[PDB]
C-alpha cells in the first residue's frame, strides 16, 4: 500500500534539492548531509529488498501505478523483479561509495553532491521503470548531471568528453525515441506503454526488426559495441574517480538492463534473428578492446578499453539463449559493478598524488605506496578472471550457458568458444603489464613521500567493502543467481516452441 | 543414505558421499542486510576519521581541491602568473 | 608534479614497455629491495600497545559516538542471530546514521575543508577565519566574510 | 548450417508412453536443459547417477530450501525422464512393459512431490520424497 | 639495540605467590618462573637450588610431553580417529616384543642421554654436539638449555623473539602446569574409572555435581 | 574407518586463516602484524604438521584398503545447470599431498632464516601458505571445475612469489612472463574441459571416463574433437609443468627466492602437470595420437 519505489525514487534528488538552503561554507555540512541522505536511501532499499521483494516470484512487485499524462496514455509506473533489484542494490552501494570517496572536493561541493544525488535518483527511476515513457525519461535524466560533473570536476580534456558524451548519448537516444513511439503507437485502439501488456504484443517480422534496431542502436550507444563505443575512452578517461565509479559501474550496465527487459523480453522474435550476428560482434568487441588495451599509455584509458572488453561476455550472455547465460550476463554485470569503480578510484586517489598521467613514468610506486599496491593488485586479479572472485565465475557461466544454447550448432559453438578464450590470453597481457609499469623498479622517493602518502582509513575502508563481495560471489554465485534464476526463466519461456 | 558404492572391474571401488545443501532465501536476504548495515557503519566511521594526505600541507598547499584537473591549470596558472609578473616588474620600472 | 621553470624537453626516446626504475646494473641488491635491510632489536614495543596506537592515529570518535560506533556491529548481529524483528534493526541503523552524522556536523572546521583559495591566504588571517567560523553563527560570518568567497575579487 | 532460425525446440513427447495419460508430457519437465547424447549405456550410468542425485537431497528438505527442493526435481527429473525414455527405446521387447512401469510410477513419485512443494506442506513432501527415495533405489538396482 | 642472549633477573618488587609477603633471600629472581615461592627452605643451597632447577626443568618437559600424548590421541578417539585409544591400559597392550626386554632396551638407549646430560652439568662443555665448522663461532650455552643444530633448530631461544627469561619462564609455567594435570590425570583415572575427555564433559554439565564428591 | 576421509575438508583450509590474518592486518594494522614476524611462520609451520599428520594417516590407511572415498556437496542449484565442489581421496591424492607437506614444511623452515634480514617476512610466509592451501585443493578437486580453479590459484600464487622483490627489474618482466606462460596452458586446459563437457556432459572424473570409453568404443563421436580436447587438456600440463614449447617461464622463475624456487618450481608446483596426466591418464588412453604427443613432448 505504501509507495516504497515511489520514495526511493524521489528521496535522493528531493534531498539534494534542499542542499542549497545551506549557508554554509567549506564541504563538511554538505557531504555529511549527503552521506547522511545516502545511507538512509540504502537502508529503505535494504528494507525494500528484504521485506517486500520475494526472489522466487517471477512476476513484477511492488507495482505503482498513476496517471500522469492522458493523452500518451502514460503513467509513473515503478515496479520491480528478479532482473532489477540486483542492479538497484548496486546502484545503491556504488553511489553511497562515490559520495564517500568524493571527499577532498572542496571546489563547488553544494553542486557536487546535489549532481551526486540527482544521479542517484535517475538511475534508480531507471532501473524500476515499468513505463516506456518514464523509462526514457529517466534514461534522459543524466545527460546534464554527468555532462557538468566531466565538465566541473574531470581531467585535463574533460569538455571535449563531456560534450562527446552528451552529444553522442543524445544521439543514441532520439532513437530511443523513435522506438518508444513505435511501439507505443502500435496499438490498434489506443496507445499504450505499460511493459506488461507491452510483453504479449505480437508484431510483424519486419517491423519488430525495425524498433529492434532503433532500441539497439542506443543500447549500443550506451553500452560501449564496436563501433558506437568512442565516448567512453575520453569519457571515462577524462573524468572525475568518483564519477567513474557512476560512470563504469552502472551507466554501462544500464545498456545491458534495456537489452534484457525491451530487446530480450519485449521483441523476442527480432532478438533471435538478431543474436547470431550479436555473438561475433561480441567476441570481435573482446579481441578488439583486449588489443586497443596495450596500445593505451594513459593509465584510465587502460581501465576504460579493459571495460569495452569485459562487455562483450555480457553481450555474449545477452545473444546466447539460455537461462545459463542471462544468469551469466547479470553475474558479470554485478562483477564489473564491483570491479570498473574501484579501479577507476584506485587510478584516481594514484593520480592525486603521483600527478602522472602515462604509464611509461611512473614506476617505483609500490615503495611509498604498499597499501594501493595490494589493492590494484587484487583488482586486477578480479579483472584477470581468476577464481575465487566474481569475474571468473561469470565467465564461466557465460561458457557454459553458450555450451549449452541449442540455437547454435558445433562449429559456430566452436569459433566463439576459442574466440573469448584469445581475450584471456590478452586480458593479463596488458594488464600485469600495466601493474609492471606502475609498481615494479626502483625509484628514489622524497622523504616526505615516506609518511602521511599511503591510502587511508576511508580509502582502505572503500576499497575493501567493494572487494569483500567479489570474494563473497566467487566462492558462493548463488548469492546473487538465486535473485534472478526465476525471472529470467521466464524471459526465456517466450523463445521457445509454444 | 546419500551414499553410493561403485565396484568396477580391475579397479578400486568408490565410495560417494554427496549432500545437496544450498542457503536459503532469508539466509542470502540476512547476508546483503549485514553487508548493508556494514558498509552504513564503515561510511560513517571512516568517514569521521582523518585523512592523512588529503589534509595535509603537500596537498592543500599545493593548491589541490578534489578536483582531478587542479595540477594542469596550476601549472598553466603559474605560468602566466610569472608572465603578469615581469610585466608588473617592467611597469613599476 | 609543477614546475615553476620549463624543463628540459627529452632529445632521446625511451621505450614504452620497458621497466621504469633504475637500471639492473646500478641496482644496490640488498637495500633498494629490502632483503637485508631489517636487523632486530630488543627494544620491540608490545602488539596490544601497537593496536592502540594505531587505532588512536585514526583519530576515532570519542564519547557516545565512539560508544554507538564500538557498539553498532556487536548489536546486529546479536540481534540477528536472536530472531529479534528486522525493523528494529533498520529503525536502529538508521537512528545510528542521522545521530553520527548530526554530531559529525557538529564538529569544528579545519583549514582543509575549505577551498584552495582560503587554505592559501595569509596564514594568520587564515587562523581568524577558522576561529570565527566555529564561534559566531554562520549568517554573521556570511555578512561578515561573505565577500572573501567571490574569487574574481582579486 | 550454423545456426537455428525459428524459435528453440521445446520439450519433445517420448515414445515410450511414459508421460501423463491425460496431457502425455510431465509437469517437472523443463525446456532449455542440455541433454549431453551419450547412447543407452551413457544414458543408463547418467539415469543411476541422478537417481543418486536426488537420492541425496534429503538436506534440501526444509521450509526455507523448497524451491530449490523443485528447481533440483525439475532439472533432474527432466534429465532422467529423457534417459529413462532413451534406454526403454533401446531395451528388449520383453523388458518394456516392466521399465515403463518403473518410469511410469517414478514420474508420478516426482508429480506427487512437486505437487507438495508447491503446497509448502512439509510432511507431505517428506511422504512423497519416502516414496520416491524407494521407487528411486528400485531404478538404481534395476540400472545397476 | 640488537638480541641480548642473556637472562635478565626479575626485578625485587616482582609479583609473588603470596603478595604482601616477603621473598625469600635465595630466590632473587635470577630462576624461570621465580615467584619467591619457598615455604620450607628446599632452595636455600645455591648447588642444591641449581640441581632442582634443573629437575624441575627435566620434570616440567617430562610432563608437558606425557599431557600433549595422553590428551591429543584421547581428543583424536573422542572424534574418532583412534579406534580403542585408553593411556591407562595403553601399558598393558600388545606389541611387538615383552614390556621387560623393551623396558631394558629404552633404560640402556636413554641411559646413554641420561649422563651425557650428566657430564655437562658436572662439567658444561664436556660434551659438545653442535658441529665445530671451520669459521661459524658456536655460542656457549646454559646448562639444561643447550641446543644447536638438534635441539633449538628453530633459533628461538638466544634472545629471538620473546627475551630468553620471557621464553623460559613461559615454559616453567607450562611444565608446571602440565606435572599437576598428569597428577590429576593418574588420580582420575582410579578414581573416577574414566577417561579424561569425559570427565570434562561430565563436569562441564551441572557443575554442582559429578564432582570429587561423587566419584 | 569411513571417520577420517569426512573430516578431510580441513586439508586445503587449514593453512588459510594465516594469509588471511597477515593479509588483513598488513592492510589495516601493519606494525602491530609486523611485531608478530616468527610467531606467523611457527603458526604457519603447526598449521603445515597438523596436516601432514592428517595426510600421513590417510596415506596409511589408502595402502591397506581397496577403497576410494570421495564427498561432494552442491555448489551451484539453478534451473539450468548445477555445480558441484568436494574432495576425492585416491592413492594419487595422498601421494601428492604427502609430498607437498614434506617438502613445504622444510621450505617453511628454511625460509624462517632465508628471509632473517628482510622486511617481506609476514608477506612471504602468507603467500606460500597460500600456495600450500591452493595445491592441496587442487590435489584433492574432484571435479575439473574445482582442478581449474586451484590451477589458476596456483599459478597466480606463483605470480605473487617470483616477483616478490618487485623492485627488481628482471624479477618484474619474469612475474608477468611466468603469469602469461601459464595462462596459455590456462586457456588451452579450459577449452578441453569445455568440450569434455560438451561431448560427456558431466566434470566428476570417473563418469566423463566411462562416458567417454561408451562413446569412443561405439563410435559415436568424431575421433578429430577426442583428440583436440586431449591435446587442449595436455597443453596446461605442458605449460605448468614447463615443457616444449611452454618451457620459457621457468628459467626466469628463479628470479624469486630459493625456497619458492624449491618448493614451486621443484616439487609441488612443476608436479601439477604430472599430476593433471596422470589423474587424465585413463581419458588418454583411449584417445588414439595423444600418448604418442605425450611421449614425444
Ligand atoms: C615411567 C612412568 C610410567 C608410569 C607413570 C606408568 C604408569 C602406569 N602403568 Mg606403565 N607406567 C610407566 C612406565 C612403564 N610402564 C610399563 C608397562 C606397564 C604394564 C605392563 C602395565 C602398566 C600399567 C600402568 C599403570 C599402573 C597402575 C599406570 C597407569 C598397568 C596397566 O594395565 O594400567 C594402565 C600394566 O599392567 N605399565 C613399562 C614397560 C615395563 C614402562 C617403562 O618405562
Ligand atoms: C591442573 C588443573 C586440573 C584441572 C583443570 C582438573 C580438572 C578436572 N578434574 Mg582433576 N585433579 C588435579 C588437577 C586438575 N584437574 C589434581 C592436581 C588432582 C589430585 C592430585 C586432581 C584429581 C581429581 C579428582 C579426584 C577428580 C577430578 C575431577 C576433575 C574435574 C573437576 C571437578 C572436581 O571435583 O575435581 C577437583 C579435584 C581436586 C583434587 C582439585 C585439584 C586442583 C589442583 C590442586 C589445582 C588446579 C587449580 C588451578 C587454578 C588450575 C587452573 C584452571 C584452568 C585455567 C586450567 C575437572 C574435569 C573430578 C571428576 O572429573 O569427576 C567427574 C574428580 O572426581 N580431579
Ligand atoms: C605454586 C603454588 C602456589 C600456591 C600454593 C599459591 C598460594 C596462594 N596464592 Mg599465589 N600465585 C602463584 C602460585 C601459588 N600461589 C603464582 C605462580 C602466581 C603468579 C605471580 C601467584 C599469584 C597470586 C595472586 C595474585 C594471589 C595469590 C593468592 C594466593 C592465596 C589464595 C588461595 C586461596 O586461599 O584459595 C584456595 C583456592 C582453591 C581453588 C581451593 C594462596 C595462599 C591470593 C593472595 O595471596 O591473597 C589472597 C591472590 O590474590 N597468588
Ligand atoms: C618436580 C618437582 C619440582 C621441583 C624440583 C621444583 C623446584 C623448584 N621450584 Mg617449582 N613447582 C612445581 C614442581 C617442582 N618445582 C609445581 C608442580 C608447581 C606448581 C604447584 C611449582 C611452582 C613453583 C613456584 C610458584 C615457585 C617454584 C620455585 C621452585 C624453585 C625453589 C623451590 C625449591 O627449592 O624446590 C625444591 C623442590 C623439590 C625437591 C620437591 C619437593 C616436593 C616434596 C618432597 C613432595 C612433593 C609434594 C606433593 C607430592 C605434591 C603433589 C601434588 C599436589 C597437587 C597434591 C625450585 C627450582 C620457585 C622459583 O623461584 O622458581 C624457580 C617459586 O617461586 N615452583
Ligand atoms: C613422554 C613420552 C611419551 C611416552 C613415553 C609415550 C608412550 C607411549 N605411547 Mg604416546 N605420544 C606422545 C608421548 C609419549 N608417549 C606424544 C607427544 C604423542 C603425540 C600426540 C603420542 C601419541 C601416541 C600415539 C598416536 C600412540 C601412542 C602410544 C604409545 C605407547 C606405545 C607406542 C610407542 O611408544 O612406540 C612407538 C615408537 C616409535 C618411535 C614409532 C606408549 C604407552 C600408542 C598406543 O596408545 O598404544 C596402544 C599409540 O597408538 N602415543
Ligand atoms: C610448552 C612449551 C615449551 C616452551 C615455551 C619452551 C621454551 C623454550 N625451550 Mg623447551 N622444551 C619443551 C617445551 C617447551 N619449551 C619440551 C616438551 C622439551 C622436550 C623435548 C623441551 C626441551 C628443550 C630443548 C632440548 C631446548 C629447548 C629450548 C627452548 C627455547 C626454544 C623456544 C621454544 O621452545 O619454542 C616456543 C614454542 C613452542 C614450544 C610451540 C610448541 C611446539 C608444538 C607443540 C610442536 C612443534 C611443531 C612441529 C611438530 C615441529 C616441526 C616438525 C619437524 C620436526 C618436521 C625456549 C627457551 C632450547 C634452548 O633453551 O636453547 C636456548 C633447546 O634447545 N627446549
Ligand atoms: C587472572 C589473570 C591472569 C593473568 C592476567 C595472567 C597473565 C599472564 N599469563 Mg597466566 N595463568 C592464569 C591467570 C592469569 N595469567 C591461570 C589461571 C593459569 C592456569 C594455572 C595461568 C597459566 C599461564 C601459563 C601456562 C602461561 C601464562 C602466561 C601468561 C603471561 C603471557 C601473556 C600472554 O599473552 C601473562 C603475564 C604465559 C607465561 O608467561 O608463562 C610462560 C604462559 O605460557 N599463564
Ligand atoms: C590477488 C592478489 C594480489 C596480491 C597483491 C600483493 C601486493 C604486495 O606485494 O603488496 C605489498 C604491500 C606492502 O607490504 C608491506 O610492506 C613491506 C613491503 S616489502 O617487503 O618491502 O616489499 C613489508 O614490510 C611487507 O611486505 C609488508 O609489511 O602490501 C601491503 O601494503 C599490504 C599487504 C596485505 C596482504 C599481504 C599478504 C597477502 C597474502 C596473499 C593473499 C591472497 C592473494
Ligand atoms: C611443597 C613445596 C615445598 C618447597 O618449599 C617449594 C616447592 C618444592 C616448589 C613446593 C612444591 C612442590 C610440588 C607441589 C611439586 C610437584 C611436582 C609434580 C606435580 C611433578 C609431576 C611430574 C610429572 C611427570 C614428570 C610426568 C611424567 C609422565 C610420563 C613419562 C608419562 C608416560 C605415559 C604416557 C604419556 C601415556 C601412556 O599411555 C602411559 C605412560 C607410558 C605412563
Ligand atoms: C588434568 C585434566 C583433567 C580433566 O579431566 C580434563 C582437563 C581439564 C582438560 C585436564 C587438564 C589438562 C591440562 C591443564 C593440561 C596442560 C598441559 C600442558 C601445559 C601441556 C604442554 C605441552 C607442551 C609441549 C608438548 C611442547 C613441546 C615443545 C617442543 C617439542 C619444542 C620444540 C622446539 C624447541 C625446543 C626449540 C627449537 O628451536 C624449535 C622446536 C623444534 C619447535
Ligand atoms: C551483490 C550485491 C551486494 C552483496 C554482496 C555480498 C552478498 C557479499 C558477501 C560477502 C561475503 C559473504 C564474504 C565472505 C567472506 C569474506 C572473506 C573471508 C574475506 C577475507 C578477506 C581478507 C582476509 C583480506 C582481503 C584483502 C583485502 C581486503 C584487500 C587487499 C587484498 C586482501 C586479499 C589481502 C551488495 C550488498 C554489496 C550491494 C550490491 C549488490
Amino acid at each position: 500500500s505504501f509507495p516504497w519505489l515511489t520514495t526511493i525514487v524521489v528521496l535522493p534528488i528531493f534531498a539534494g534539492s534542499l542542499i542549497f538552503l545551506f549557508p554554509h561554507r567549506g564541504n563538511k555540512v554538505i557531504r555529511w548531509y549527503t552521506i547522511c541522505i545516502s545511507m538512509i536511501e540504502l537502508l529503505l532499499m535494504t528494507y525494500v529488498f528484504f521485506y517486500h521483494f520475494q526472489p522466487d516470484d517471477p512476476l513484477i512487485q511492488l507495482v505503482e501505478d498513476y496517471k500522469w499524462i492522458n493523452f500518451f496514455d502514460f503513467h509513473w509506473r515503478l515496479g520491480i523483479d528478479g532482473l532489477s533489484i540486483g542492479p538497484i542494490l548496486l546502484t545503491g552501494f556504488i553511489t553511497t561509495l562515490a559520495t564517500l570517496a568524493a571527499w577532498p572536493v572542496t571546489r563547488n561541493s553544494q553542486l557536487f553532491h546535489f549532481l551526486m544525488l540527482a544521479m542517484y535518483s535517475a538511475q534508480i527511476g531507471l532501473f524500476s521503470s515499468r513505463d516506456l515513457l518514464l523509462f526514457f525519461i529517466m534514461w534522459e535524466l543524466e545527460l546534464i548531471p554527468v555532462y557538468l560533473l566531466l565538465s566541473m570536476w574531470g581531467g585535463k580534456k574533460r569538455l571535449y568528453s563531456a560534450t562527446k558524451f552528451i552529444l553522442y548519448t543524445a544521439g543514441g537516444s532520439i532513437f530511443l525515441l523513435m522506438g518508444v513511439l513505435g511501439v507505443g503507437l502500435y496499438g490498434s485502439n489506443e496507445p499504450t506503454l505499460n511493459l506488461e501488456t507491452l510483453v504479449n504484443q505480437s508484431y510483424p517480422v519486419a517491423l519488430e526488426i525495425i524498433f529492434y534496431i532503433g532500441f539497439f542502436i542506443a543500447f549500443a550507444v550506451k553500452l560501449p559495441i564496436i563501433p558506437l563505443h568512442t565516448w567512453l575512452p575520453d569519457t571515462h578517461g577524462e573524468a572525475h574517480y568518483s564519477t567513474c565509479m557512476l560512470l563504469a559501474g552502472i551507466l554501462l550496465k544500464m545498456g545491458a538492463y534495456g537489452l534484457v527487459r525491451i530487446n530480450m523480453e519485449l521483441l523476442p522474435h527480432a532478438h533471435s534473428i538478431f543474436s547470431p550476428w550479436l555473438m561475433i560482434i561480441g567476441t570481435m568487441q573482446i579481441i578488439y578492446a583486449a588489443s586497443t588495451s596495450p596500445g593505451q599509455r594513459n593509465l584510465k584509458k587502460r581501465i576504460a578499453y579493459s571495460s569495452v572488453s569485459h562487455m562483450g561476455f555480457i553481450i555474449i550472455g545477452i545473444s546466447s539463449i539460455t537461462d545459463t547465460g542471462l544468469n551469466g550476463a547479470i553475474l558479470q554485470i554485478i562483477s564489473h559493478g564491483f570491479i570498473g569503480a574501484a579501479l577507476f578510484f584506485l587510478a584516481g586517489t594514484s593520480y592525486d598524488r603521483i600527478r602522472l598521467v602515462y604509464l611509461d613514468e611512473m614506476g617505483g610506486i609500490a615503495i611509498p605506496m604498499p597499501k594501493i599496491f595490494t589493492l590494484f593488485s587484487s583488482f586486477s586479479m578480479a579483472s584477470l578472471a581468476l577464481p575465487g572472485m566474481s569475474g571468473f565465475i561469470a565467465e564461466l557461466i557465460v561458457f557454459f550457458g553458450l555450451i549449452t544454447s541449442q540455437k547454435y550448432l558445433l562449429i559456430p559453438k566452436l569459433l566463439i568458444t576459442f574466440g573469448m578464450a584469445i581475450g584471456m590470453i590478452l586480458t593479463p597481457i596488458y594488464l600485469l603489464s600495466m601493474s609492471r609499469q606502475m609498481f615494479y623498479g626502483y625509484k628514489l622517493f622524497n622523504i616526505s613521500n615516506s609518511s602521511f602518502f599511503d591510502s587511508g582509513p576511508r580509502e582502505l575502508f572503500v576499497s575493501t567493502s567493494i572487494f569483500l563481495p567479489v570474494i563473497g560471489i566467487g566462492v558462493y554465485p548463488d548469492l546473487v543467481l538465486s535473485l534472478s534464476v526465476e525471472k529470467v526463466e521466464a524471459i526465456l519461456s517466450n523463445y521457445f516452441y509454444r | 543414505m546419500a551414499v553410493l558404492v561403485e565396484h568396477v572391474e580391475g579397479q578400486r571401488d568408490l565410495i560417494t558421499h554427496k549432500s545437496i545443501w544450498h542457503l536459503s532465501d532469508a539466509a542470502i536476504k540476512n547476508v546483503y542486510l549485514f553487508y548493508m548495515m556494514f558498509t552504513c557503519w564503515g561510511c560513517c566511521v571512516f568517514g569521521a576519521a582523518k585523512d592523512p594526505y588529503y589534509d595535509s600541507e603537500q596537498y592543500r598547499g599545493d593548491g589541490g581541491d578534489g578536483t582531478g584537473h587542479w595540477v594542469y591549470e596550476k601549472q598553466e596558472d603559474i605560468e602566466e602568473a610569472g608572465r603578469a609578473a615581469l610585466w608588473r616588474e617592467e611597469l613599476i620600472e | 608534479g609543477l614546475t615553476d621553470i620549463e624543463p628540459d624537453l627529452n632529445e632521446d626516446p625511451r621505450d614504452r614497455w620497458a621497466t621504469n626504475g633504475v637500471a639492473p646494473e646500478d641496482f644496490v641488491y640488498g637495500k633498494y629491495d629490502e632483503h637485508h635491510t631489517f636487523y632486530e632489536s630488543s627494544e620491540k614495543g608490545s602488539f596490544w600497545g601497537a593496536v592502540a596506537e594505531e587505532y588512536n592515529s585514526m583519530d576515532p570518535p570519542t564519547g557516545f559516538q565512539g560508544l554507538i560506533s564500538w557498539l553498532f556491529l556487536p548489536a546486529v548481529a546479536a540481534g540477528m542471530y536472536f530472531n529479534v524483528p528486522g525493523d528494529y534493526l533498520f529503525i536502529g541503523a538508521g537512528l545510528f546514521v542521522i545521530i553520527f552524522c548530526i554530531i559529525e556536523m557538529d564538529k569544528p572546521d579545519q583549514p582543509h575543508n575549505f577551498e584552495p583559495q582560503i587554505y592559501n591566504m595569509e596564514r594568520g588571517a587564515r587562523d581568524k577565519l577558522i576561529a570565527d567560523y566555529n564561534t559566531m553563527d554562520i549568517w554573521d560570518f556570511n555578512e561578515k566574510y561573505g565577500d572573501l568567497w567571490d574569487f574574481t575579487l582579486k | 548450417q550454423l545456426w537455428l532460425d525459428g524459435p528453440l525446440p521445446g520439450l519433445r513427447p517420448a515414445e515410450n508412453k511414459i508421460g501423463n495419460e491425460e496431457t502425455g508430457t510431465r509437469t517437472f519437465l523443463k525446456k532449455g536443459i542440455y541433454m549431453a547424447n551419450i547412447g543407452t549405456k551413457g544414458s543408463a550410468l547418467r539415469l543411476r547417477k541422478y537417481a543418486f542425485d536426488l537420492l541425496a537431497m534429503e538436506d534440501l528438505i526444509g521450509q526455507d530450501t523448497l524451491n530449490y527442493v523443485r528447481r533440483y526435481l525439475r532439472f533432474k527429473g527432466t534429465f532422467m525422464y529423457y534417459d529413462f525414455d532413451k534406454v526403454i527405446s533401446a531395451a528388449p521387447v520383453a523388458d518394456k512393459p516392466p521399465l515403463t512401469n518403473l518410469a511410469n510410477r517414478l514420474f508420478d513419485n516426482f508429480e506427487k512431490l512437486q505437487e507438495a512443494v508447491k503446497l509448502k506442506d512439509v510432511p507431505l513432501t517428506r511422504s512423497c520424497y519416502d516414496d520416491t527415495a524407494v521407487t528411486l533405489q528400485e531404478v538404481m538396482n534395476r540400472m545397476a | 639495540g640488537g638480541i641480548s642472549s642473556v637472562c635478565e633477573p626479575l626485578p625485587p618488587d616482582r609479583p609473588l605467590w603470596f603478595p604482601g609477603s616477603t621473598p625469600p633471600q635465595w630466590l632473587d629472581g635470577s630462576l624461570p618462573g621465580d615467584f619467591g615461592f619457598d615455604p620450607l627452605g628446599l632452595g636455600s643451597d645455591p648447588e642444591t637450588l641449581r640441581w632442582f632447577a634443573q629437575a624441575e626443568l627435566m620434570h616440567s618437559r617430562w610432563a608437558m610431553l606425557a599431557v600433549a600424548g595422553i590428551l591429543i590421541p584421547e581428543w583424536l578417539e573422542s572424534i574418532g580417529l583412534m579406534e580403542n585409544f585408553n593411556w591407562y591400559d595403553a601399558g598393558s597392550r600388545e606389541y611387538f616384543a615383552d614390556p621387560t626386554t623393551l623396558f631394558v632396551v629404552q633404560l640402556a638407549l636413554m641411559g646413554w642421554v641420561e649422563g651425557r646430560r650428566w657430564a655437562d652439568y658436572v662439567n658444561p662443555g664436556c660434551v659438545d654436539i653442535e658441529p665445530k665448522l671451520p669459521n661459524r663461532k658456536n655460542p656457549k650455552p646454559d646448562v639444561g638449555y643447550p641446543g644447536g643444530l638438534w635441539f633449538d633448530f628453530m633459533m628461538w631461544g638466544r634472545g629471538s623473539p620473546e627475551p630468553v627469561m620471557v621464553l623460559r619462564t613461559k615454559e616453567i609455567k607450562n611444565g608446571r602446569l602440565a606435572m599437576l594435570a598428569f597428577v590429576g590425570l593418574c588420580f582420575q583415572a582410579v578414581y573416577t574409572g574414566e577417561g579424561p575427555l569425559e570427565n570434562l564433559s561430565r563436569h562441564v554439565a551441572d557443575p554442582g555435581h559429578c564432582n570429587i564428591f561423587s566419584a | 574407518m569411513e571417520h577420517i576421509y569426512q573430516y578431510a575438508w580441513i586439508i586445503p583450509f587449514l593453512p588459510l586463516p594465516v594469509p588471511l590474518l597477515i593479509g588483513a592486518g598488513l592492510l589495516f594494522f601493519p606494525t602491530a602484524t609486523k611485531n608478530l614476524r616468527r610467531i606467523w611462520a611457527f603458526s604457519s609451520i603447526s598449521l603445515l604438521s597438523i596436516v601432514m599428520i592428517f595426510s600421513m594417516k590417510l596415506a596409511i590407511q589408502q595402502i591397506n584398503s581397496n577403497s576410494i572415498y570421495q564427498y561432494l556437496w552442491s555448489w551451484t542449484i539453478n534451473n539450468d545447470f548445477s555445480l558441484e565442489f568436494g574432495y576425492l581421496m585416491d592413492p594419487l591424492t595422498s601421494i601428492m599431498s604427502m609430498l607437498i607437506t614434506t617438502v613445504a614444511i622444510l621450505v617453511l623452515i628454511y625460509s624462517d632464516n632465508y628471509m632473517s634480514h628482510d622486511q617481506g617476512y609476514l608477506r612471504f610466509f602468507a603467500y606460500m601458505s597460500f600456495f600450500n592451501t591452493s595445491m592441496l585443493g587442487l590435489v584433492t578437486s574432484s571435479n575439473l571445475i574445482q582442478i581449474y580453479i586451484f590451477w589458476e590459484l596456483v599459478g597466480m600464487c606463483s605470480y605473487l612469489l617470483i616477483g616478490f622483490w618487485f623492485t627488481r627489474p628482471i624479477a618484474a618482466n619474469a612475474c608477468q612472463k611466468a603469469f602469461v606462460t601459464n595462462r596459455v596452458g590456462d586457456f588451452g586446459l579450459l577449452l578441453g574441459i569445455l568440450g569434455l563437457y560438451w561431448i560427456t556432459g558431466s566434470f566428476e572424473f570417473r563418469d566423463l571416463f566411462e562416458i567417454f570409453n561408451n562413446l569412443i568404443k561405439n563410435n559415436e563421436v568424431n575421433s578429430l574433437f577426442c583428440i583436440l580436447c586431449a591435446f587442449l587438456l595436455f597443453a596446461g600440463a605442458v605449460a605448468k609443468s614447463a615443457q616444449f614449447p611452454l618451457h620459457v617461464w621457468l628459467p626466469d622463475a628463479m628470479e624469486g627466492p630459493t625456497p619458492i624456487s624449491a618448493l614451486i618450481h621443484a616439487a609441488t608446483m612443476v608436479a601439477a602437470g604430472i599430476f593433471l596426466v596422470a589423474r587424465l591418464l585413463p581419458l588418454f588412453v583411449v584417445i588414439p595420437y595423444i600418448m604418442y604427443v605425450i611421449s614425444f613432448i
